[PDB]
């Protein structure tokens, strides 16, 4: 057994972390006080779920997690919420004034004063690990803390944990729920600085999650709570192999090996099905073939884009519920004949499949219906670069006029970091084009 | 009001479609780079499909199918037919073609049977009967090009003994309905057909531009369906519908149904339509052959008003409705 | 379809399906860039206080 | 995230008092400072504007400044006058005579240090001071001259805090003295350099609204201040109430101000209401949205169709469909996209607050950074030059030690501000 430490940075990272750990507790039978009746080894163990939970002598199962935000109101809700007993106070870190939607304020001005404290709190968890594998880092692209402080934290983690894998769950900005007009700046700045320090990053476009909630959950105006419960389901599907017995994606290193053949192109596309409303009184349970076929509909992706017009480098299918390999292979044979699934020429055309028999868990009173079977597809397709093209275009429009640049320069950043960051993105988009034509 | 942007000022078709939209009073034109548009009349190269369908509160439509180039480039068309089982290696309405990369593997294998049975053995790039002289031409150029069997026995109009090609305009809407404009046009050669030398190629190349005697038998070397049909009746005792148009509809349907999975926008966050130009060649036996597909065609001055008005009715107002049909729907 | 490396446990199973084969900065540099940025902030603030003193 | 409020001069203290009346009622605080409200959303962010006192009393973090006692006596006599900390009353006796030089250089200089003493005491009690908001007029002497002197000194002692002002622009339609263009031009020069955000409250617009729209034939300052207090309550909603945004003054500045000098906002309000008269039909979300963007609802006498919007912040208050709000706001941008600069994508942000202001079931407040605000500064620049070309009335200022050069400099900077706004209206 090898431990994983989760780090949640900024409002988006913290609130998504809340949703994930709530779901983790429900999936493992861990109560809000940290007790786990099914765990017969009191005070310790090297079970699969111990990758995410440590144990006290009193039988408390404590998330291997740190929450950090430059302002306290969001993490204060964790300190007084349903799962307040779950976390030790020292893993919940807050300042008093946030990055004001400003990457440079989060990375330089305010981040320089709290980075050492955060690394010391992370060191405290690392010392409880017999064989730490790496980190899972949750944050927004658009927030000043989520972008600015995350990139600083990621750099230092490479220095202090050089041999450790680092995975990201990143919230890509969407105007329908976005908060700041400068989020394209913060996204490009943080992506540039973080690119070489991340082994694998799962982007979630709030636009995709928003529309999925409106379309399939019949929520007219989804809130963060609606979005995060859906995101936590996808995050759970992705991390289930780390928390449960199995042969696929059992260590963070395996994510890179299975999903990322080139280091810089390390942004797999997540596609999830089925998303069914709890309110719907009559539902027809979808078969293996139907939910698998849904993995190739852009409407079910975490980022809207067209994989038919890109190339695949890797594809994993993560099933939960009543699924046997025979039906998966049958569904795949049909799908291959009716869909445009092109792989790069230097990669085999194949699916890596994992099945957990336990069907997806849903939070009581939530919006998601209980389903008999679900699947999350992780495909590394060049089509995801459409999202970079979109982001870089918005960046170019504002930066051509230097709009808002004075706010970043005023925090100690140099104008040249804007163009340096943008050039890295131009190279990234070029990489995706070489691999996809 | 509905909003639209114009990003290909060189399009005669959509220049006319702009005016019609403005003339309705319910359409406003924005500047090229304004993102809050309902309709994009996009550029022809590097159209940013990835930026479409991400504007909250705007249903967005574009006049091009992403992925339709696979059909509208000569090299890609040949690959699409040889490798797609729906069309297949032995498709009856596409001439033998081979893709040749200029610094040929199997082309010489067929050309060397050509010398066996002493059959017609002229090919096209640009026309020749000797391979090693068209290949000196391919490589002294630079880009890729296809070499295709030149049809030696075409149908010749009388009087004149003339060669011709048929251009059909086909509109595909956001629902992937396939609409064949009822008006076609024959692009005739004002020169008599000479099969004794292909070096002189004004009687072989039927392009309206390459006809710089031009305008003799009919205005602008354009014979339309009304007259061409009456000709087929007087001359050959048949109709345009029976002898030619059935095969043309079959070919159009086949091509577009083959790529529908790859280019359909049915469940996409943006919507597409596109106007295609299919070019057909008719042989001595009233047999139709597909020559190529144009993804950004122009029209004939006679037909601009009617066809462009039809694009608005079928492709634009169907998605953005306002406050007898000239198309034949090819069913599938 | 080639089905390989099938592994079965009580919790589920995993396997692979093939259709077709193929055709950092140091702590020192971080500390300096953070200090360089802080130098620029303090320079800009000293310029303001100079201007306010005038 | 505490805000320190400062009100200076006659106008500043009169709109400042009404502001505290309006938001005190919205938060359920009475003239004695005791909270007798019904909802806890009233108290969640009460500390932004109120200190807590012995006995669960709420004391506005407000400092009242003037060079003459008269208006401040009226405030302490006013309905809520007993809620302010008595030590936060700082006044002289000589008055400023509608003379910027007196407020900035002579009379004001004698009093400014004792105002900074009160500011320092209020700031030191702050858990984490956001910054300051100043209410003042630009056409007088104390709020204009001493107010901008305070802003300068406040920036010197708190260079990393946000400075926000509600600045009343003079108008010959509502005018006390001919020297108001002089005082306003000198003040705008200060505001361009030493505030992060300035709400341009134009007495010209306030008069026109009372006259043309509210059908008041002879509006008083009390009628003008009714529009001001409703606007000030609106634009501070996201500071005072817990929303999706958790907004503060710095985030407002970061997102609204693409270039540091262009930080002068056009406020707007809907529905437009007169005092002591209640209309009974609530506005639908479409009507709220269309009115809030209407030039007739703008508090700065500028035609928004004469420029382009750099950024916009819109706040809807009341019980309404947020889905309908999103659709209507998207409708405005999509149908009028030429008036929103294309080089700042998605430059219109919306917030919703369930609590409506007193007397209304739904309201909308508009905050616009429009290049059309240059019309306001051009107007003042023309009135300034009409007198300055003859050096008329200058002796009131040279008598306090000022030189003509300083007038020439303020004129040039404001004309620069005008041309800088023009630069981005053509882009
Ligand atoms: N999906 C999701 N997105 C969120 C959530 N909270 C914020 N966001 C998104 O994150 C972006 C803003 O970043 P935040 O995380 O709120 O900001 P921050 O990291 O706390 O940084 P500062 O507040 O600027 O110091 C916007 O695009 C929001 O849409 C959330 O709970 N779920
Ligand atoms: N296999 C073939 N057999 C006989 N004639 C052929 C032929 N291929 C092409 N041609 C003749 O050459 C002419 C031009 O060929 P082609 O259509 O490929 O060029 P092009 O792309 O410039 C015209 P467009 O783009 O309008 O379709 C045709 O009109 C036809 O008369
Ligand atoms: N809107 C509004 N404007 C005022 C009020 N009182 C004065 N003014 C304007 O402010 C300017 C006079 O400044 P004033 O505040 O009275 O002088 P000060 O005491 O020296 O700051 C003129 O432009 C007046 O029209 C008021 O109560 N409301
Ligand atoms: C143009 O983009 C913008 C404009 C303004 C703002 C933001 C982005 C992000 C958060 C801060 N912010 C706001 N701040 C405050 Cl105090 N009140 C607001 N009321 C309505 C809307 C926004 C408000
Ligand atoms: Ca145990
Ligand atoms: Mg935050
Ligand atoms: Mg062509
Ligand atoms: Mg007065």
């Amino acid at each position: 057994m090898r431990e994983c430490i989760s780090i949640h940075v900024g409002q988006a990272g913290v609130q998504i972390g809340n949703a994930c750990w709530e779901l983790y507790c429900l999936e493992h039978g861990i109560q809000p006080d940290g007790q786990m009746p099914s765990d017969k080894t009191i005070g310790g163990g090297d079970d699969s779920f111990n990758t995410f939970f440590s144990e006290t002598g009193a039988g408390k199962h404590v998330p291997r997690a740190v929450f950090v935000d430059l302002e306290p109101t969001v993490i204060d809700e964790v300190r007084t919420g349903t799962y307040r007993q779950l976390f030790h106070p020292e893993q919940l870190i807050t300042g008093k004034e946030d990055a004001a939607n400003n990457y440079a304020r989060g990375h330089y001005t305010i981040g320089k004063e709290i980075i050492d404290l955060v690394l010391d709190r992370i060191r405290k968890l690392a010392d409880q690990c017999t064989g730490l594998q790496g980190f899972l880092v949750f944050h927004s692209f658009g927030g000043g803390t989520g972008s600015g402080f995350t990139s600083l934290l990621m750099e230092r983690l490479s220095v202090d944990y050089g041999k450790k894998s680092k995975l990201e769950f990143s919230i890509y900005p969407a105007p329908q729920v976005s908060t700041a007009v400068v989020e394209p700046y913060n996204s490009i700045l943080t992506t540039h600085t973080t690119l070489e320090h991340s082994d694998c990053a799962f982007m979630v476009d709030n636009e995709a999650i928003y529309d999925i909630c409106r379309r399939n959950l019949d929520i007219e105006r989804p809130t963060y709570t609606n979005l995060n419960r859906l995101i936590s389901q996808i995050v759970s599907s992705i991390t289930a192999s780390l928390r449960f017995d199995g042969a696929l994606n059992v260590d963070l290193t395996e994510f890179q090996t299975n999903l990322v053949p080139y280091p810089r192109i390390h942004f797999p596309l997540a596609t999830y099905a089925p998303v069914i409303s709890a309110e719907k009184a009559y539902h027809e349970q979808l078969s293996v073939a139907e939910i698998t076929n849904a993995c190739f509909e852009p409407a079910n992706q975490m980022v809207k884009c067209d994989p038919r017009h890109g190339k695949y480098m890797a594809c994993c299918l993560l099933y939960r519920g009543d699924v046997v390999p025979k039906d998966v292979n049958a569904a795949i044979a049909t799908i291959k004949t009716k869909r445009s699934i092109q792989f790069v020429d230097w990669c085999p055309t194949g699916f890596k499949v994992g099945i957990n028999y336990q069907p997806p868990t849903v939070v009581p009173g939530g919006d998601l219906a209980k389903v008999q079977r679900a699947v999350c597809m992780l495909s590394n397709t060049t089509a995801i670069a459409e999202a970079w093209a979109r982001l870089d275009h918005k960046f170019d429009l504002m930066y051509a006029k230097r709009a808002f640049v004075h706010w970043y320069v005023g925090e100690g950043m140099e104008e040249g970091e804007f163009s340096e960051a943008r050039e890295d993105m131009a190279a990234l988009e070029k990489d995706y084009e070489e691999v996809g034509v | 009001m509905y909003t639209f942007v114009v990003r290909d000022e060189n399009s005669s078709v959509y220049a006319e479609v702009s005016r019609l939209l403005l003339a309705t009073g319910q359409w406003k034109r924005l500047r090229k780079d304004n993102p809050r548009f309902n309709l994009m009349l996009g550029e022809r190269n590097r159209l940013p499909f990835g930026r479409l369908g991400h504007e909250p509160g705007l249903v967005q439509l574009v006049n091009y199918y992403r992925g339709a180039d696979k059909l509208c480039r000569k090299a890609s068309l040949v690959k699409l037919i040889k490798t797609s089982p729906e069309l297949s290696e032995s498709c009856t309405w596409f001439p033998e073609s081979y893709v040749i990369y200029p610094t040929r593997e199997v082309f010489l294998a067929a050309y060397n049977r050509r010398r066996e049975g002493r059959e017609g053995n002229v090919w096209i790039a640009l026309i020749s009967s000797e391979a090693s002289e068209l290949l000196d031409f391919i490589d002294e150029q630079g880009q890729v090009h296809v070499i295709q069997k030149y049809l030696e026995k075409p149908l010749l109009l009388e009087p004149g003994h003339r060669k011709f090609d048929i251009r059909s305009w086909v509109l595909v809407d956001h629902l992937y309905n396939i609409y064949l404009y009822r008006e076609g046009v024959l692009r005739t050669s004002s020169e008599p057909y000479n099969s004794a030398n292909f070096q002189d190629k004004t009687c072989h190349l039927t392009n309206h531009c390459i006809q710089k005697n031009y305008g003799r038998y009919e205005e602008g070397n354009e014979m339309f369906f009304e007259e061409f049909n009456q000709y087929l009746m007087d001359a050959l005792n048949t109709t345009l519908e029976n002898s030619i148009l059935l095969q043309i509809k079959h070919i159009i349907r086949s091509c577009l149904m083959c790529i529908e999975p790859a280019i359909s926008t049915k469940h996409l966050h943006y919507q597409s339509f596109q106007l295609f130009g299919f070019d057909f060649m008719v042989d001595e036996e009233l047999k139709v052959w597909l020559i190529e597909v144009n993804g950004a065609p122009a029209c004939a001055q006679k037909l601009y008003a009617e066809l462009c008005q039809g694009i608005v009715d079928v492709a634009i107002s169907s998605v953005f409705p306002l406050a007898t049909s000239i198309f034949i729907k090819l069913h599938h | 379809m080639e089905v390989i490396e099938l592994n079965k446990c009580t919790s589920g199973q995993s396997f692979e399906v093939i259709l077709k084969p193929p055709s950092d900065p140091s702590l020192e540099e971080i500390q300096k860039k953070l200090e360089a940025a802080e130098e620029r902030r303090k320079y800009q603030e000293a310029e303001l206080l100079k201007h306010l003193a005038e | 995230r505490e805000i320190v409020h400062i009100q200076a001069g006659q106008c500043g203290n009169q709109i400042g008092a009404k502001f505290w009346e309006v938001i005190s009622d919205e938060h359920g605080i009475d003239p004695t400072g005791s909270y007798h409200g019904d909802s806890d959303l009233q108290l969640e962010r009460i500390n932004v504007y109120y200190n807590e006192a012995t006995g669960n009393k709420y004391v506005p973090r407000a400092i009242l400044v003037d060079l003459e006692p008269g208006t401040m006596d009226s405030v302490r006599s006013g309905p809520f006058g007993q809620i302010f900390r008595p030590d936060n009353f700082v006044f002289g006796q000589s008055g400023a005579g509608n003379n910027w030089a007196k407020g900035h250089y002579t009379e004001g200089a004698e009093l400014v240090d004792s105002v900074l003493d009160v500011v320092r005491k209020e700031s030191e009690s702050c858990d984490c001071l956001q910054g300051f908001q100043l209410t003042h007029s630009l056409g007088g002497g104390t709020g204009s001259g001493m107010g901008t002197l305070l802003i300068s000194k406040i920036r010197e002692e708190y260079p990393d805090r946000i400075m926000n002002t509600f600045s009343v622009m003079p108008s010959p339609k509502v005018s006390d003295t001919v020297v108001e263009p002089y005082n306003a031009t000198l003040s705008v020069h200060q505001l361009v350099e030493n505030t992060d955000e300035t709400y341009c409250i134009d007495n010209e617009a306030l008069y026109d609204i009372c006259f043309r729209t509210l059908k008041l034939t002879t509006p008083t300052y009390g009628d003008l201040n009714h529009l001001v207090s409703a606007t000030m309550s609106g634009v501070t909603t996201c500071l005072r109430f817990p929303g999706q945004l958790n907004a503060d003054l710095r985030k407002l500045a970061v997102n609204m101000v693409p270039f540091p000098r262009l930080h002068f906002f056009m406020p707007g309000f809907a529905p437009l209401t007169s005092r002591g008269s209640q209309q009974y039909r609530a506005l639908t979300v479409p009507e709220l949205t269309q009115q809030m963007f209407d030039s007739k609802n703008m508090m700065a006498a500028c035609d928004p169709r004469h420029g382009r919007y750099l950024t916009v912040a819109a706040i809807f208050r009341g019980r309404m469909s947020m889905k309908e709000v999103d659709e209507q706001m998207l409708n405005v941008q999509n149908k009028n996209s030429s008036y929103f600069v294309e080089w700042i994508p998605n430059n219109v942000k919306t917030a919703v607050c369930d609590i409506p202001p007193r007397g209304l079931k739904m309201s909308a407040t508009f905050i616009g950074n429009s290049t059309a605000i240059q019309e306001l500064f051009k107007r003042i620049s023309e009135q300034f030059t009409a007198m300055f070309r003859r050096k008329a009335f200058l002796h009131w200022y040279t008598g306090e030690g000022m030189d003509e050069m300083e007038f020439t400099e303020a004129e040039s900077n404001m004309n620069d501000l005008v041309s800088e706004y023009q630069q981005y209206q053509d882009a």
